[PDB]
């Protein structure tokens, strides 16, 4: 009478390292405490007064940064429902770029008060059926809540000043210049066609003058020198060549048979005049700048040096086809002279040296192109970094216009009005499903809640005024970051607008994880063993 | 530091305590397989040290699975063994034979009787054993469809496939019947080699059929082949239809320009005649044991003919009994004669999720297939076991016609005749002798035990009807336990397993009982 | 598909079948003397195979069969077994290297794996390791009645 | 203690009752486990690999592959249950239940001193009878349409959401009927089955055409043809090397030279006979030419085919030779030998969509494929295995309904049926196997009783007003999970597969028999 016998049946055949959950308490509660936990370590680098984070993953490498989806991807997330709602996470960022901190912020609010629903009585499919109502509510009413639109693209102007919301999260305190650089280099991209490519936007980081020195190059920039002598050119030709810039052999075997002496004194020579012959013949063509993707010879380049051809060596066959996309070039496969059509035409390429980095730019004066870099100046590597993370956001947000130009107010306006909206409408279904889209509304107050948090002001007051103008019938009304006391202000006079077609993408990928979490009961973990990766 | 004569690790025991401990083990063998005798055995549940799970109530399968280190018990299953091997039936009775024979023996070991006069004894008992039963026995029309099926069931009787006993006894049968081979004056049945038994977990097992022809698990090599074939002419290889090096080193050495390109059309030529060689035959199937390049199967299609590769030699052995073919390794030799005619269909289907070639509408085929299909791996396999027995035992009484009753009849027949002769020796071995020949008792006593009757009742008046005179047929019924007639009941054994029964376990009688030393420990020192 | 393997189910079924006989068991080396005694003894020609395990630690039955079968089927190859504690391995080798392949030809190792859990698994098949093991090379290259082998003195006539 | 541990002492042996105690247990176990699975309303199952891999799934065979049991048991209930569905393709949870069921009942019995082979020929008497009534009470009916989207939203419902169970359902059906040749076994190696992980689960749908998971490999290959002439070839369009250790012996550059130009001249006459041949079937750019390779392609015939108009694509799956040459209609190519215009399938419109670093290839707009793929598309790995699975039992479940001329009632309508011919018959049978048949019965009377358990009422209740109402009217009345009053399930539209059931029958009854008469459980290979 003193050890508890496992229960006969499935208790006693587990292995010996394997867990079994089941149940409510035992199953479902555990997941909703450990997606609470995740939004709880996520929340508080949330809005433009979000706080940056160290984070060390195992191999010893450093972030810091405020973008939510970087956080959870350098954590070693280890619950299977927090592992979930991160990959809700990560597919959002896919998707959009934007909003991944929205996402685990909305899961992790609907998860708990789904676990306050079961407590109070309410069973599980009756919570899912609320949630699934209230979502389908929430993404009928959001199209009537859009304040504005593009309009326009091609405007430096009015691309910055769209582009500023989503890069003032991230950096908040110098917004304008990133926005108005990112405007410029999208501007560049983007003709005619309507299709945008995010992949069109290079970016180097340059280490050395801070990041208030950062500039635009209409062209491309490679953190590498030139193999000749030739370290600039005025009205370059380039050729770009996929082979690498030495005499072609065969691919069985190539051995050299030599039954003479005349041949054994001419081979060298013959070899040599080959090759002279070529190099002059690519050098005939007007050409004066050769890019190669493969190794240059010793001869090759000689004879290159004595032509006066700037030679380029780009290991990486991805910059070459970036290469040959900027300039307008094709990559020939032989070393043959490159006919009119496939000669590529850049304003002036150079060798440089910023900060203390050789670099060879490709630069076009026309302010058009195919692909735009920004070079990135900075103090620090890792602030770099969390610098090109803001392009990146900037970058897809621009896309996501491209996409779809309706714009929703910011600022935790929008998702107030839909809180309001959906608790109107839960009052009139009647059921036990009103309880579920009561709890799917209140869910959207973690937005507003978040940002007064973060901002250093109460949450209850701001969100009691917001409640108070939304109910006059202001519904472009958001709190005031630039306050000491809680305030609220118009969105759509200051400008602070998040895309419609992020939000709705967010909506619902997190509605999905949250409801996806909750349909499961059981949980039969194996044991871990092994497997680092 | 010490001298010895011996390892350190010889031990060395002798004396009456290895003829006990023999002994002992030769019954803790018998004790294992006991309950599983008689047609209302129980099962028996294996793990393999791989994983594996065998579910069988057979005595060969049950003692194979089985690691003992008594070399005595190792003795004893290979003794199963060799029974399951030479007649693939009686493997639990043997093993019951020479525990129940080396226990009187043991008997007689306590007392003062030197092993060499009871091994002496064993050996006139088994003569006489032999003698009565060949006299015992009644011959069989093998003519007689109808009567190769009752020997049939009342063999599979026993087993988990009694269930289904007319379609097992036909499966069999017709299967036994058909690989049957008679040339150059030598007459074989084989059913080792041909007769292979394919089985897929699914289905019901009264589905199941022995097909007149050979099943395979391939399917054909391009799309466009035709997968049903009405009367196919097949042909079948064993070089593969690909350019392939040859064995000597062959090294070229190319300075012309158009050498490269030369070499690379010859090898496309090669193939190219390679495949009119094969199509000059006008075949419709072509089988081939190794690869077939891709030039090579558009070349074959190109004459509309369907090409299978990678067959097993021994698959390949059975479609050539089957359809009446001949192998051909290099195809410029294909005759009319190697093609081969007879095949009455072709038919690549698809069975569960994965694609099966049948070829099973042959004319007088001499290999088949036995498709079974049942709920799981392992009662497939203990199907298939049972389907072996079944087999066994119609190539022993297709082999041997003579026939014995069965259910302990003959057995308490032999032991009545062997002491009605020991009544007579009046020497100092007849005790021995005696013995012996009532230690047969123990298959009809395990009979009653496994029926659930009264042991000691049933066997007194077994023991009272075998002393009258014509009552040699009378044994015990195994499912309801009463005396009952066996030309009535009908159960009947082949004369050939019983023999084989008593010769192996009187043998390992006698083995064991020459024994009374056992070294153990020296290395194998090679 | 051809990463499926379909020869590996065909493999295991003539496995399944490999010897009449009897299965046969892994050689259990009792002192360390006696390793260096068999392992610098027989032929340099062949292959030995150690294999290192301690009793209770999961992982090592599944390749106790697999060397099994691989005996059963391979009269060359001499797979043996030897108790971890007993050659006197050092604690990081009794916590984090229980399976361990030892792998001997010539009289010096050329087989050296150890930890290949994660590279075959926890009940891998026999098929599983012995690709494992072919993946470097490291396999070599009828039916009798029982047995055939019977002075010098052959045969002669009449001369 | 034994015999065998005699002979081996470091042996494990159950003996006599331990056996049956350690088998009935383990299916018990079994059961338990499995009896949520069961119906619509049927809990779901989250299973965490040993690396982390995190599925998500309701059937039975899926969650006895992934749940951490070593039991010999469970091992040979799995086995049964893996060639259930490798067969039939759906009934693995019933199968494992009615196993369970027919262990426990065999038991209520045995342990009273009953012997189990009577048990074992009620159960066999009893499998005959119910075997007889199947036969008597299928439903054989016309295939049409509705019935197939009865049938797979019988399967769909039960595997996943009601809304995704309908999407699903439509894009089954439809597949299923697009493939299907009159008076010809379905072949199902013609759908093919793509995951796209970029959209909602409700995103997934039925293309009339081939979806392949590569795309063109050189960056000037048009991106959307409009009319396509499709070649579908198994030719290396890359170089090859002699078979016979060739090599090249020069004495200068420009033999050298020479020698590299004309290694290449195979090849180069490959593509120039497949230039030539695209020339002439078409002279404009109305047309598109699409090369789909099963061998690769090196770059610099990719560049040819490029500079001439030609989409190529290359390494493509063995299985999309048939498939293309089905949905186009084309004709497969071993070799260039002598390809005419007759040799060429035509596709209405092909396009390549790019999704991260995947690259897939469209083909629409066939004549009459006859082969589609399902497209797969959901937010996580997970969902993807989810709805793969779903859409595997659906197919499976159309294509016997298809097969068999008939459709049995679900909901447990057949099993109370065929409980209550069971007890009719019971006093037939003679002897004591009348106890056999008896649990037989109430084994198969499993169904409706977890049904009603997991639809949330009560089974002795739930269970007598079904048998009440089926004794009373002879309708087929099964559990109606929302209201828990019986239904007519044929009127309805809950239909179960009568292979299935027939499997179901065969499979469990005899895997019970064999199990009831071990009577030793033993492991003694070592040592
Ligand atoms: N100047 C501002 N004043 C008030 N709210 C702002 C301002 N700029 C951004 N926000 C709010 O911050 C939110 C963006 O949070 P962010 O950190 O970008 O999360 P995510 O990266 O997941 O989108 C938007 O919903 C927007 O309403
Ligand atoms: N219906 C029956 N009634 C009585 N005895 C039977 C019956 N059927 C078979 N037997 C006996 O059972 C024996 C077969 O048992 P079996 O399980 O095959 O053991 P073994 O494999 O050693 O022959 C035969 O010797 C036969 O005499
Ligand atoms: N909508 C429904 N109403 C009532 N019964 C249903 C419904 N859908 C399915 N069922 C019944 O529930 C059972 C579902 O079994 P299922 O979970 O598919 O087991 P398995 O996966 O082993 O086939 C079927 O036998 C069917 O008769
Ligand atoms: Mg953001
Ligand atoms: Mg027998
Ligand atoms: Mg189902």
């Amino acid at each position: 009478a003193l050890h508890v016998p496992k229960a006969p049946g499935f208790a006693q055949m587990l292995k010996e390292g394997a867990k079994h959950f089941s149940g409510l308490e035992e199953a479902v509660y555990r997941n909703i405490q450990a997606c609470k936990e995740l939004a709880q370590t996520t929340r508080t680098a949330y809005g433009p007064n979000g706080m940056n984070k160290m984070v060390i993953n195992h191999l010893e490498k450093l972030f810091v940064t405020n973008d939510a989806a970087t956080i959870l991807r350098e954590l070693e997330v280890q619950h299977p429902a927090a592992k979930m709602i991160v990959m809700a996470s990560h597919m959002q960022e896919q998707e959009v770029g934007d909003g991944t901190n929205f996402v685990l912020v909305f899961a992790g609010a609907l998860l708990e008060l789904a676990e306050e629903l079961l407590r109070i009585g309410l069973s599980v499919s009756e919570v899912i059926e609320g949630y699934e109502i209230a979502c389908r509510k929430a993404h009928e009413i959001l199209p009537n809540l859009v304040c504005c639109s593009a309009k326009n693209l091609r405007d430096i102007d009015e691309v910055s000043s769209l582009l500023r919301t989503s890069i003032m999260s991230k950096q908040y305190g110098n917004e304008v210049f990133l926005a108005k650089l990112i405007a410029q280099a999208c501007v560049s991209i983007f003709p005619d066609s309507g299709h945008f490519n995010v992949d069109n936007i290079r970016v180097c980081k340059i280490l050395g003058s801070g990041i208030s020195s950062s500039s635009v190059l209409h062209g491309m920039v490679f953190k590498k020198e030139t193999e000749g002598d030739v370290t600039s050119v005025k009205d370059a030709k380039i050729a770009v060549y996929s082979c690498p810039f030495d005499g072609m052999i065969t691919e069985t075997k190539g051995t050299v048979l030599i039954k003479t002496a005349e041949e054994l004194m001419n081979f060298s020579k013959g070899e040599e005049n080959l090759m002279d012959a070529q190099v002059k013949a690519i050098a005939d063509t007007g050409a004066n700048v050769v890019v190669t993707g493969g190794k240059v010879a010793d001869m090759a380049l000689h004879y290159a040096n004595k032509y006066n051809i700037m030679l380029v060596r780009l290991n990486s066959k991805w910059d070459l086809r970036r290469l040959c996309k900027t300039v307008g070039a094709t990559a020939l496969p032989r070393l043959t002279p490159p006919v009119l059509e496939e000669m590529g035409h850049c304003d002036s390429v150079y060798l440089s040296e910023v900060g203390d980095t050789q670099v060879v730019v490709f630069k076009h004066e026309k302010e058009d192109g195919a692909i735009s870099t920004i070079v990135l100046r900075g103090s620090t590597d890792n602030l770099m970094d969390d610098i090109e993370r803001a392009v990146d956001d900037g970058v897809n947000t621009f896309k996501v216009l491209t996409r779809d130009k309706r714009l929703v107010p910011g600022g935790g306006a929008t998702e107030i009005e839909l809180a309001k909206q959906i608790t109107s409408y839960g009052e009139t279904c009647p059921g036990l499903e009103q309880y579920a889209i009561k709890k799917f509304a209140e869910a959207f107050e973690a937005i507003p809640r978040a940002l007064a948090e973060n901002s250093g002001v109460k949450a209850n007051e701001v969100i009691s005024k917001l409640y108070a103008v939304h109910q006059e019938g202001n519904k472009n009304v958001g709190l005031d970051i630039e306050a000491e006391v809680p305030a609220v202000k118009d969105m759509l006079e200051a400008g602070i607008l998040d895309t419609y077609l992020g939000k709705y993408w967010a909506i619902k990928l997190a509605t999905n994880a949250a409801v996806t979490v909750l349909r499961v009961d059981q949980i039969i973990m194996a044991k871990p063993a092994g497997g680092p990766k | 530091r010490p001298v010895l004569v011996l390892s350190q690790n010889t031990k060395r025991e002798s004396g009456r305590k290895v003829q006990s401990g023999n002994i002992n083990a030769a019954k803790t063998i018998a004790d294992i397989i006991r309950t599983c005798l008689g047609p209302k055995s129980m099962m028996k549940m294996l793990l393999d040290p791989m994983g594996g799970i065998v579910m069988t109530n057979d005595g060969n399968a049950i003692l194979r699975e089985i690691q003992v280190q008594h070399p005595a018990a190792k003795s004893m299953i290979e003794i199963s063994r060799t029974q399951d091997e030479e007649v693939g039936d009686g493997t639990t009775s043997v093993i019951i034979l020479a525990g129940e024979m080396l226990s009187v023996a043991e008997h007689f070991l306590e007392q003062q009787m030197h092993p060499t006069v009871v091994i002496s004894a064993y050996r006139k008992a088994l003569d006489d054993m032999i003698s009565t039963l060949k006299k015992i026995s009644i011959p069989v029309d093998i003519s007689d469809s109808d009567m190769m099926l009752n020997i049939i069931n009342s063999s599979i009787t026993t087993k988990a496939i009694s269930r289904w006993s007319s379609l097992a006894c036909n499966i069999a049968l017709d299967a036994v019947k058909m690989v049957q081979f008679e040339e150059n004056g030598r007459k074989e049945i084989d059913i080792k080699k041909y007769a292979r038994v394919e089985k897929i977990p699914g289905g019901i097992i009264e589905d199941s059929c022995v097909l007149r022809g050979v099943m395979i698990n391939k399917d054909v090599t391009h799309p466009r082949m035709r997968r049903y074939i009405k009367n196919p002419r097949i042909v079948l290889l064993d070089s593969s239809l690909e350019y392939k090096k040859g064995e000597s080193q062959t090294d070229i050495e190319i300075t012309r320009e158009e050498d490269f390109t030369r070499i690379l059309q010859m090898e496309e030529e090669y193939i190219q005649q390679l495949c009119e060689d094969i199509i000059q035959l006008k075949p419709d199937v072509v089988i081939t044991e190794k690869g077939i390049s891709d030039l090579a199967q558009h070349y074959l299609m190109r004459a509309n003919i369907t090409a299978i590769r990678r067959v097993r030699k021994t698959d390949n052995n059975r479609i050539a009994r089957a359809c009446g073919a001949r192998i051909v390794s290099r195809p410029e030799e294909l005759r009319e004669d190697d093609v081969g005619t007879g095949a009455g269909l072709l038919e690549i289907k698809k069975i569960g999720d994965e694609y099966f070639t049948f070829i099973t509408d042959c004319k007088d085929p001499k290999a088949c297939t036995i498709l079974l299909r049942g709920a799981s791996k392992e009662i497939l396999s203990e199907v298939e076991r049972n389907l072996q027995d079944a087999m066994q035992v119609c190539r022993n009484v297709l082999l041997d016609p003579q026939l014995v009753p069965g259910g302990g009849a003959s057995e308490m027949a032999v032991a009545h005749a062997l002491t009605e002769k020991s009544k007579a020796m009046t020497g100092v071995e007849q005790w021995p002798y005696r013995a012996v020949a009532q230690a047969l008792e123990v298959i009809p006593r395990t009979l009653i035990q496994n029926c659930g009757a009264s042991t000691i009742r049933l066997l007194t008046s077994l023991r009272a009807k075998h002393t009258q005179e014509n009552c040699e047929t009378w044994g015990v019924n195994g499912e309801t336990g009463t005396l009952v007639d066996m030309k009535e009941l009908g159960i009947w054994e082949p004369l050939a397993v019983k023999l084989q029964t008593y010769k192996t376990a009187v043998e390992t009688a006698v083995l064991l009982l020459r024994i009374d030393d056992i070294v153990s420990g020296h290395k194998k020192k090679g | 598909f051809l990463q499926q393997y379909r020869k590996q189910r065909m493999e295991e079924m003539r496995q399944q079948l490999h010897k009449g006989p009897q299965f046969k068991q892994v050689f259990e080396i009792s002192s360390g003397e006696g390793f260096l005694d068999m392992i610098d003894k027989e032929q340099k020609s062949i292959v030995i195979m150690v294999h290192i395990y301690e009793d209770g630690i999961p992982g090592t039955e599944a390749m106790n069969g697999c060397m099994i079968c691989l005996a059963a089927e391979y009269p060359a190859v001499k797979f043996c077994k030897v108790k971890s504690s007993v050659i006197g391995a050092s604690s990081q080798f009794t916590r984090n290297a229980l399976p361990a392949l030892l792998i001997y030809k010539g009289g010096e190792l050329i087989g050296n794996f150890v930890r290949v859990t994660d590279q075959l698994g926890d009940d891998f098949f026999a098929v599983d390791l012995e690709a494992f093991l072919q993946e470097f090379g490291l396999l070599p290259e009828v039916l009798t009645s029982v047995r055939n082998s019977a002075s010098e003195d052959s045969d002669l006539e009449i001369d | 203690m034994a015999a065998v541990k005699t002979l081996n002492p470091k042996a494990e042996v159950a003996r006599a009752q331990a056996a049956l105690a350690v088998n009935i247990s383990a299916a018990r176990g079994l059961q338990d486990v499995l009896r949520t699975n069961l119906g619509p309303k049927g809990t779901m199952k989250m299973l965490v690999s040993g690396a982390g891999d995190i599925k998500l799934t309701k059937d039975g065979n899926v969650l006895l592959h992934e749940m951490q049991i070593q039991h010999p048991t469970a091992s040979l209930i799995a086995k049964v249950a893996t060639a259930q569905d490798d067969i039939t393709g759906d009934g693995t949870t019933s199968n494992v239940l009615i196993i369970g069921e027919l262990l426990k009942q065999a038991d209520l019995y045995i342990s009273e001193g009953l012997h189990p082979r009577i048990i074992t020929e009620g159960f066999e008497a009893a499998k005959e009878k119910a075997l007889q009534f199947l036969e008597e009470v299928k439903v054989s009916r016309e295939m049409d349409r509705e019935t197939l989207i009865d049938v797979a939203r019988t399967s769909l419902r039960t595997k996943v959401h009601a809304e995704l169970a309908d999407v699903l359902t439509e894009a089954v059906v439809d597949s299923i009927l697009a493939i299907k040749k009159q008076d010809e076994p379905i072949d199902l190696f013609m759908i093919e089955i793509m995951e796209m992980k970029h959209k909602s689960e409700t995103d997934t749908s039925l293309i009339r055409g081939l979806v392949l998971d590569h795309g063109a490999r050189h960056p000037d290959m048009k991106k959307r043809v409009e009319d396509a002439y499709i070649l579908t070839c198994n030719v290396s369009l890359e170089y090859e090397k002699t078979e016979v250790n060739s090599g090249f012996f020069y004495k200068s550059a420009e033999e050298r030279e020479k020698l590299v130009k004309a290694e290449r001249k195979f090849i180069e006459d490959r593509v120039k006979k497949i230039i030539e041949l695209k020339r002439k079937v078409c002279g404009d750019s109305d047309k598109g030419f699409v090369v789909i390779n099963q061998k690769g392609i090196d770059p610099f015939s990719l560049d040819a085919l490029s500079k001439e108009g030609i989409v190529a694509l290359r390494r493509a799956k063995r299985r999309n030779m048939e498939r293309l040459t089905l949905a186009c209609g084309g004709v497969a190519l071993n070799s260039f030998d002598d390809l005419s215009p007759d040799c060429l399938g035509h596709a209405g419109l092909v396009y390549e969509y790019t999704l991260g670093e995947e690259k897939f290839t469209f083909i629409e707009k066939c004549n009459n494929p006859r082969s589609v793929t399902l497209l797969i598309k959901g937010p996580n790995k997970h969902t993807l295995t989810q709805i793969k699975d779903a859409v595997r039992d659906g197919l499976r479940a159309v294509k016997n309904a298809i097969d068999d001329g008939c459709v049995v009632p679900g909901a447990g309508a057949v099993e109370v049926a065929m409980a209550e011919a069971l007890i009719k018959h019971k006093p037939s049978v003679k002897g004591r196997a009348q106890l056999g048949v008896q649990a037989f019965a109430d084994a198969l009377l499993i169904i409706p009783k977890v049904l009603a358990q997991n639809s949330g009422f009560d089974l002795q209740e739930t269970l007598v007003k079904i048998q009440a109402e089926h004794s009373e009217s002879g309708q087929l009345v099964g559990v109606d999970l929302n209201t828990g009053e019986p239904m007519v399930a044929a009127e309805v539209g809950v239909w179960d597969n009568y292979c299935v059931k027939k499997q179901l029958l065969h499979s469990c009854t005899v895997i019970a028999t064999n199990i009831l008469l071990v009577d030793e459980i033993m492991r003694a290979g070592m040592s």
